[PDB]
C-alpha cells in the first residue's frame, strides 16, 4: 500500500532532517539541493507511479507528469529535454510561496509521476501512451500538471480528460503565439499544430467553451485562422491583450471556457511568452507576454482553476542561462499558489 | 496558386528574403517583375569602428525570414510576390570609396525602377550613400524626409580624420540639399556612446531628435506621431532606417552595439502600424545586426518581424488584402 | 585634456581608470570620488557557482564606454579609480572576510565611495559592518538593497554568515535602525517562511515586487528612499541584479522572472541620486557563465555608471556647455 | 580557368553584384536531383543532404548537421598538395531531400527515390544525414539498384553495432540499422564489415544477433590488439573482393571523443584523426565506392566545429585519395 | 533517543529497480530486460526522467539498509567543491555523470558483464554539504562513506573537488583498523601541500593527509600522471622526503601504461588489506577532458584512460574516487561520458576478474 | 624571496607575473632577465577569422595559472623574463624597432599574439641585427606554408610570410625548417615557390612516416649547425585540432601535445635560441583556454628546458620550512 513520504531537503543518511515542516524553512543540517541537485524530483515531491490505486492511496491531489515526446513536432526537436530542465530548476526554490502563504507540497500532496514512455518514430503509439498515463492520474482522484514535449500533448491530454468527463462538458483553453489549428499537416491529423481542431472533435467539448489567447506574427497559416472564424471560437490576439489589459481579457476568457462545463483543459505553449523572457523554444517569438505578465496569467488561471494544465515546447539546450527553465517553474508554482489561496478562501479542498 | 497560404497537403533551395524570387539588379527587370520591394544585401563593414559581425547580417536575415509564412492573419495580407531579392552588392574589401560607389549605383538603379529598396547592411555608414542616392534620385525640386531609430546620434562631423565612417552618418545625411531639418527625425538616443560634439552639432543644426528619455516621458506614441508627421507631411519621398540597438538589449542582443533601456518589441510593433498609416515609404534600411552575438536568433527574428510587419501593415493600409473567403479545401 | 569628451582625432580596470593601491593617502590624493574594489569571493554562495568571475567581466564591459553622458552633461573621466581585487586565501573564509573588511575600511578612511563588485551576497555583510564601524556609534546608518531574495535566514545549514543570512546579519548592526532599512523586489519561492517570520519579528519593511507593482513602483520606492536617507549620516546601497526581470538579467546566480525592467531601474537610479550622496555601493551575484551576450553585466554596468553620472548632475558637477572640439 | 589552384590574384572587379545563392557542399554547383542533369554535369559525386532525425532514439540535433557540414566545407581550397589533386568540379550539391515532418514512412520513400535517382545517374551519392536509420533506406536503394544478380559489399565505422532486431517494438529506428541492412538479399554477411564497436551502448541482444548471423565485427579492442591497420585491411578485402558495389558508411562516434565531440552519442577511446586518414588511404587503394554516407553529426554538441571539421576532412581526403589512385592528378607544370 | 524513534529497524530495504525506468501501464518486468534493447518504449535514452546512477535502486547510506539489499557497490556522490583552491564548479559533476549513464546500458559486451546485477549496484545519493565549512562538510563525507563500508559494499565516490580523499581515506583507514591500507593518487598535480595558506585539508593535500593515517605507509603509496608547472616545490619535496614513488606522465609514456600501472598496483597492494584509489580528471589530457577546474595538456589519451580503468579493475580497490569534473565548462558530452566509462570499465574489468577467479563480490 | 616556489603560507598583469621593464635596451640589459616578452596585438595582416588581436592578453592571463617552478627540470623561471607589451605601414616599422631594441640588449624576445605576418618583420629585425657576416637559421611550426609571393596583390600578408622570410640575405635555405604542412590551405604556388627556392619543408605526412622525432632531429640540426642565431616561430595549428581549437585556422591530423613537448626538449638540447614567436592564437574560439594553455605550456617548457640544459637549476635542498 502506497505512502506519501518525502525527506525535507532531500538527503537521507546520517545528516537527514526529519521536521514535519522543515521543507518550508531554511535548511538546518546542510544545504539541501540548492547547489547540487542530487536525485531531485519535481518540487522534491514523492515519486508515485502513474497508477490510479497508488495515487489514491497516497491521497495526492496534484500529479506532475512529464510527457517529453517531441517527435510529433513540425518545427524542430528539443522539447524532449524540457522536463529535466524543469525538475532541476525546482531545486532553486522552496515549495513554500510567501506571496500566497502556501506550502504547495503538503497543500496539494503533490507527487512526481515520472515520464510518459515514448516510441520513437511512432507518434500514434506515443500519444496513445500519453492518454493511458494521464488517465491513471485522473482516475486516481488528482488534477494534473503535464509538462511537454511538443504541442501534440493536448491531443491525448484532452482526449483523456474528455473520456473522464463522460456525459459532462469540457472546456478548452489554448494559450500560444500560434493558432495551432491545422485540419491536418501534410495529411497528418495529430501533429503539434492541431490541438484545437482535435479538441473541437471531442464529443463533449463545444466551440462556445473553447478559446485561444496570445497569437501574433506570421507563423500562422490562413487555415489556422479560418478554423476559429468558421467555428466561432473566440481568439484574443496578443495585440488585443495589450490594448485591453491582460486581466480583463483573461477573466473574460476563463469565464467563457468554464461556463456550464464540468472540467477544463488548459494548454500553454511557452512561445506565448516573449522571446526576451523565453529563448528556449522550438519557435520563440517576439511581441509576447512579459515576465510579470506570465506570472499574472498564472495567478489568474489559479483563481479560476483547471483540471489539467499543460506547458509545452521548452527546449533548455537552446538557453545558456536558467531564465527559461525558471520561467516554467514559476508558471506552475504561481498557478498552484493562487489555486491554493483561492481554495482556502472558499473553504474548499483540492 | 494559393497553397503557400495554408498548411501543406499530403502526398506533395535559393536563400532569398521571404523565399521571394531573384531578379537581377536592373531597373528594367525590376519594373517588369511586379514586386513593390527589392531587397538588396550590402555586406559592408568598413565604416564600423566597433565589434565586427554585421558583414554576415544579410545572410542571417534572409535565413530568418524563411521561418515564417508570407500570410499575416492580423492584416489579411499575403506578402508573397510583394518583394524580390536582388542579391548582394559585390564588396571588393579594400576601397571604401569604390564600395560606396557600387552601393550608390545599386540604390539609384533600384529607385529608377520605382520599387522600394530594402537595404540590409553591414555598418550604419551604408545609410550615407543610400540617403544620398535617394536625394539625387528625387532631384533638387523635391522634398525628402528622413527617420532613423537608433541609440546613437551618429553626428560626428569627423571621426579619426574620416568623414564617412558610421559615427559620421547623420552629420552627412543632414547636409543633403533637399532634406530640410524639419523633415528629419531621430528616435532612441541614450547612454554614453554620444560624444558632446554630436550634441553640439545637433543643436547647431536644429536636429530635434527624440531621445529615449523624451520618448518615455511622453508615453512614446504621442511624440512618435509628431515626428512621423514631420517626416511625412509635405515631403515627396521618405527614408526609413533602423539600428535595432534602439531596442532594449534584452530583446536585441545580436546587434553591433547593444544598449539597455530601449524600446520593447510591442512598442516597435505599434510604431510600425503608426508609420504604415501614412501609406508609403521610399527607402527602408536596417544596419548593424550582428548575428555572432545573437541568442536563438533574437535580434534577427525581431528585425524580420518588424520589417515584414511594416510591409503587411502598408499593404493593409493600401487595401491590398486577399480574398478572406478562400479556404484550404479549395486546393483539393 | 578634454579630448575624451569628443569624437577621436585619430591592467584591466573599471572604466579604464587608473589603478591606485588600497591606501588611504594615495586615494585621497588621486582626485577621484569613487574607488572600485573587486571581491572575487564565492565561499558564502549556496547556489550555482560562477560569481567569482564577475569582477573581471564587469570591468571588461565598462571599458567599452565613453566617459561623457549627454543625458546628464557629465564626464565620468577621473571620477573613479580601481584598487584591484582584495587579496584573499581560498578555503579560509574568516581571513577572507577580514581582508574585505580592512579593504573597505581603508577606502572609507580616504573619503572616496567604494564600489564593491562581488562574488556572493555575503560580502555585503562585511562591507556593511565596515561602514557601521567607520561612522562609529554616534552616527546613524541607512541601508537599501535591491533583490528578489530577502536573505533573512537567521542561520542556514547551521552557519551564520552565508549569502542567505546577509540581511539577518546586516539588520543586527547597532547603528542601523530598522526604520532606515529598505529592501526592494522580493518575489517568488526562494524566500522560505522563516525569512518572512524574522522580517516580521524585526519590523523589516520590505517592498515586495507585488507591493511595488500594485503601487506603480515609483511612489513606494520614493517612500523607502526617504526612510533610508532622511536623518542618516551614511547610506549603504546594494544590488543583487536578480531584482531585475530575468530577461534583462540572465547572468546572475539566481535569476528571477517577473522583476524590474531596465527603464524602471534607470528611473529609480535618478530618484536615489536626488539625495545627493551615498556612502557605499555594492553589486553582488553577477554570474557570467549564465549570461546571455553579457546582458546582465552590461545592465549592471549601465546602472552603476548612470548612478555616478546622476549624482554628479545633482551635485552640479557638469561640464561647461561652451566646450567645443578643440 | 585554374586561378582557384593558386593564391588569389585580388584587385579584381567587374562582378558588381552577387546573385543570391545556396549554401553548397565545397562551394560546388547546385544540380537538381535528376539523373540526366546529374549525368551531364560532369561531376563524379553528388552530395545529398538528409535532415531527418525521426529515427533518433538519443539526444536531438542531427537535423542541423547537413547545413553545418556544408558551411565547414566552404572554408577549404579545392587543391590538396598531399595528393596533387583538384576537387573542383568533382562534386555537385543536390540540396536536401524534401521530407514532411511526423511522417517517417513518406520521408523514407523520399530518401529512397532520391538515392535511386543519383545512382541511376552513375554518380556516387554522398549522403549526409541526420540520424543513422537513413542508412537503412540508402543501403536498400543500392541493393535494388544493382539487382539480384549482383553482389553488394558494406562497411560501416561506428561505436555502436546497431543490431537491434527491434527497439521499442519498432523495426527501422537507428539502433536497428545493421539488423535491417544485414537482411538485404544480395549482401552476403561475408562481405559486411563493422569497425570500432566499444563501450556500453551495445546491449546483449545486438551481440547475440551478430553471432547468430555471423557478423564479424571488428571491435575497437580487436583493432587495438591488431595494431589497427592489419585488421582493417582484411575487412576492406572482404568488402571489396568479388563485389559489384560497395557501401561505405560513417558514424563519427567511431572517432575518439576528443576529435568528434559534436556527434549524437560521443564515445571515448576511439580512432584518432591521423589513424582515420590512413584508413581512408587504405580504402581508396581499392579504386572505387558506390555510396558514401555520414550520419549522427550533432552540431549543438560540437566544440569549435571540431567533429564537423574532422568529418569534412575525412570525406574530402577520401575523394582526393580516390582521385590520386585513379591517376586524376593535376599537371605539375601549371603555373600562375 | 530521537534516532530510535525516527528509524525503522524492522522495515527492510529491498533491492528493486524497473528495467528502462518507466513504471505505469507500459512498465517492463523481464528479469534481464535492462541488458537488452528496450521492448515497450525508449527507456531513458532520450529523456532522462528520474534517473539514478546506472538506473540502480536508490539506497540510503545506512549500513543496515545496504546490507539488507546485499549491495556490493555503492555509488555515492560527494559534490563538495568549497575545499577548492582553484575555482568552484565540481559541485555540478555528479548530476552530469548520472544523466550521462542514461546513454548506456548496464551491460558491457567487452567483458560480458551485467554490472548492475553482478554487483547489486545502488545509488546512495549525495553527501550533504555545509557551505563555507570545509571542516564540517568533510566530517559528513567520512561518516557517509563509513555507512557504505560497514554495509559490506565497496564504494565509487564521485566528487566535487580533490579534498575528497581526505575524508575518503580517513573512512577507509578507520574501517581497515589494525590492517594496512594502500593509497594510489592519479593526477596531473602532485597534491602534496603540507598546508595551503595554513589550511591542512584543501584539495591540494590528499597525499600528506593519507600518509598521516596510522595504517597507511609510504611503501604502499604512489602517484601517477604528474606534469607541467602547477606543482609548487613543496608538493614534489613531499615525495622525495618520504620515499613515495612518483610515476610522471613522461615516464608512463616512455615505459608504457600497462607496465607502469601493473607495477604501481602491485606496490600499493603489497601486504595491504585495502586500497584507496583517488583519480583526478585532470590526469586526462585537456583534449579529452576540458570540463575540469584545472585542465591540463600532456595527459592520458582516451584509449589510455579506459586501459588504466581496466587495469585498476584487474587489481581491484576498496574505494575509487573520481574528482574535479565541471560539466558546465563543456558544451559537449565528452567529459561526462569519459567519467562514465572510467567507472564502467573499472567495474566491468573487476567483475570479469572476480568471475574468472570463481569469486563473488 | 623563494616564497613563490611553494604553497602560500598562512597569515600574510604580466607574462609569468614577471616584472615590467620599459622597452629600452640599457634598462633591459641591466635588469638581469634573459627574455623580454613583447605583445604584438596586430591583426591587419590576417585573411581569416578575427581574434588574434586578443592573443597577447589571454596568453598572459593563462600563464598566471601556473607556478614559476618546474619540478620536471628543477628550474625556476622567476626573474628570467620581463614584460614589454606594446595604418599597417608605421606599425610594422614600430615592430621592427621593438625587436631591434630587445636584440640590442642581448635578451631573447618572445613575440606573441597577432597574425603570422609579424614573423616577416621580426625575422628582418634579427637578420639586420646580426649583420651580413653571420649566418641565420629559421624554424617555424604550422599547418600552412605561407609561401605566397603575393596574395590579393599584397606582399606582406600572413600567407606571404615564408616567401618574404626566405628572401633575407643571411638565411641560407638549408638553414630553414618548416614543420607540419598538411591539408588544403596550401595552394600550388606556395609549393612551386618552395620548390623554386629549395625550401626543405617537413610535411605532417613526412613526419608521421619517419616516426616524427628522427626527422625533427635533422631539421633542428640544419637550423642550428653552423648558424650564429636561430629564429623559432609557432603557429599552433601545427597541433591536432582536438588539442588546439582556439587558433585562427584549426586543422585535424596534427601533432599531439605529448609529441610537441618532446620536440621542445629536442630543440632545447641546442642550448640557445635568438627569437621566439607565436602567432595565430584565437581566444574567442577557445574552450577552457585549451589552445592558450597548450601555447603557454610549450613556451614555458622551452624556457625551463633551456635553463636545465644550461645547468641553470635551483638548489634542490631548499624547503618550504625555510621561509620566514
Ligand atoms: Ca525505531
Ligand atoms: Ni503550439
Ligand atoms: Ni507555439
Ligand atoms: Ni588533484
Ligand atoms: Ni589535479
Amino acid at each position: 500500500t502506497a505512502k506519501w513520504q518525502f525527506t525535507p531537503h532531500q538527503h537521507r543518511g546520517p545528516a537527514e532532517q526529519f521536521g514535519e515542516n522543515d521543507h518550508i524553512y531554511s535548511p538546518k543540517l546542510h544545504n539541501g539541493s540548492f547547489k547540487s541537485r542530487g536525485l531531485a524530483t519535481f518540487m522534491g515531491a514523492p515519486y508515485c507511479p502513474p497508477d490510479r490505486h497508488k495515487i489514491r492511496e497516497m491521497g495526492a491531489k496534484i500529479c506532475f507528469l512529464a510527457v517529453p515526446w517531441d517527435q510529433g513536432q513540425i518545427v524542430r526537436a528539443g522539447a524532449s529535454q524540457g522536463a529535466a530542465g524543469l525538475r532541476d530548476a525546482t531545486t532553486q526554490y522552496f515549495p513554500y510561496m510567501f506571496e500566497y502563504d502556501v506550502d504547495l507540497l503538503s497543500f496539494f500532496r503533490v507527487v512526481d509521476c515520472g515520464d510518459v514512455p515514448t516510441v520513437p518514430g511512432n507518434n500514434i503509439k506515443s500519444q496513445e501512451y500519453t492518454a493511458d498515463y494521464v488517465t491513471e492520474c485522473l482516475e486516481g482522484g488528482a488534477k494534473v500538471i503535464l509538462f511537454g514535449g511538443d504541442h501534440s500533448l493536448p491531443i491525448p491530454g484532452a482526449k483523456a480528460l474528455s473520456r473522464f468527463t463522460g456525459s459532462g462538458k469540457m472546456g478548452y483553453l489554448h494559450v500560444d503565439c500560434h493558432l495551432d489549428a491545422g485540419p491536418d499537416w501534410a495529411g497528418n491529423l495529430i501533429t503539434n499544430c492541431s490541438g484545437a481542431p482535435r479538441a473541437l472533435d471531442l464529443p463533449n467539448c463545444n466551440a462556445r467553451n473553447m478559446a485561444h489567447m496570445g497569437s501574433r506574427n506570421s507563423l500562422n497559416p490562413k487555415d489556422w485562422w479560418d478554423f476559429y472564424v468558421d467555428n466561432e471560437i473566440r481568439v484574443v490576439t496578443m495585440p488585443e491583450m495589450i490594448e485591453r489589459g491582460l486581466e480583463v481579457c483573461a477573466n473574460e476568457i476563463f469565464e467563457r471556457v468554464k461556463k456550464d462545463t464540468d472540467s477544463l483543459y488548459f494548454t500553454w505553449d511557452t512561445d506565448s511568452i516573449d522571446i526576451s523572457c523565453m529563448p528556449a523554444n522550438s519557435a520563440p517569438e517576439c511581441y509576447g507576454l512579459k515576465g510579470r505578465e506570465v506570472i499574472q496569467l498564472a495567478r489568474i488561471a489559479g483563481r479560476h482553476g483547471c483540471d489539467i494544465l499543460d506547458i509545452v515546447e521548452l527546449c533548455p539546450d537552446f538557453d545558456p542561462s536558467q531564465i527559461s527553465v525558471k520561467m516554467t517553474v514559476n508558471m506552475i508554482y504561481h498557478y498552484l499558489g493562487s489555486r491554493a489561496q483561492t481554495l482556502r478562501q472558499q473553504g474548499k479542498q483540492p | 496558386s494559393y497553397a503557400h497560404l495554408f498548411s501543406p497537403l499530403g502526398g506533395d533551395g535559393l536563400i532569398t528574403f521571404l523565399r521571394s524570387a531573384h531578379v537581377p539588379l536592373n531597373a528594367e527587370a525590376l519594373k517588369a517583375c511586379g514586386a513593390k520591394y527589392a531587397f538588396v544585401g550590402v555586406p559592408f563593414d568598413e565604416g564600423n569602428i566597433g565589434k565586427p559581425g554585421s558583414e554576415d547580417a544579410p545572410r542571417e536575415f534572409r535565413l530568418i525570414t524563411q521561418e515564417y509564412f508570407s500570410y499575416w492573419f492580423e492584416y489579411n495580407v499575403d506578402l508573397h510576390g510583394k518583394a524580390v531579392d536582388c542579391g548582394d552588392v559585390s564588396m571588393p574589401k579594400v576601397s571604401p570609396e569604390v564600395a560606396h560607389e557600387r552601393i550608390y549605383r545599386a540604390v539609384r538603379e533600384v529607385l529608377k525602377s520605382g520599387l522600394i529598396p530594402i537595404i540590409c547592411g553591414g555598418d550604419r555608414s551604408i545609410s550615407i550613400t543610400a540617403a544620398r542616392a535617394l536625394s539625387d534620385h528625387i532631384g533638387p525640386q523635391k522634398k525628402m524626409g528622413y527617420m532613423h531609430f537608433g541609440a546613437q546620434l551618429d553626428m560626428a562631423d569627423s571621426w579619426a580624420g574620416e568623414r564617412n565612417l558610421a559615427p559620421c552618418a547623420m552629420a552627412r545625411i543632414t547636409e543633403l540639399p533637399n532634406l530640410d531639418i524639419r523633415n528629419v527625425a531621430h528616435l532612441g538616443a541614450r547612454n554614453a556612446m554620444n560624444p558632446k560634439d554630436h550634441i553640439d552639432l545637433s543643436k547647431e543644426r536644429g536636429l530635434q531628435y527624440d531621445s529615449m528619455f523624451d520618448l518615455f516621458d511622453a508615453g512614446i506614441y504621442p511624440l512618435v506621431e509628431r515626428s512621423i508627421d514631420r517626416v511625412w507631411s509635405g515631403t515627396d519621398a521618405q527614408y526609413l532606417g533602423f539600428n535595432f540597438n534602439v531596442m532594449d538589449s534584452s530583446t536585441a542582443p545580436g546587434v553591433t552595439s547593444t544598449e539597455p533601456g530601449g524600446l520593447e518589441s510591442r512598442e516597435m510593433m505599434r510604431i510600425v502600424d503608426m508609420i504604415a498609416k501614412r501609406g508609403g515609404v521610399s527607402v527602408i534600411d536596417l544596419t548593424e545586426l550582428c548575428p555572432i552575438f545573437d541568442i536563438s536568433g533574437t535580434a534577427a527574428r525581431l528585425a524580420a518581424c518588424v520589417i515584414m510587419r511594416l510591409m503587411a501593415s502598408l499593404a493593409a493600409q493600401d487595401g491590398d488584402v486577399i480574398d478572406d473567403k478562400l479556404r484550404r479545401t479549395d486546393l483539393v
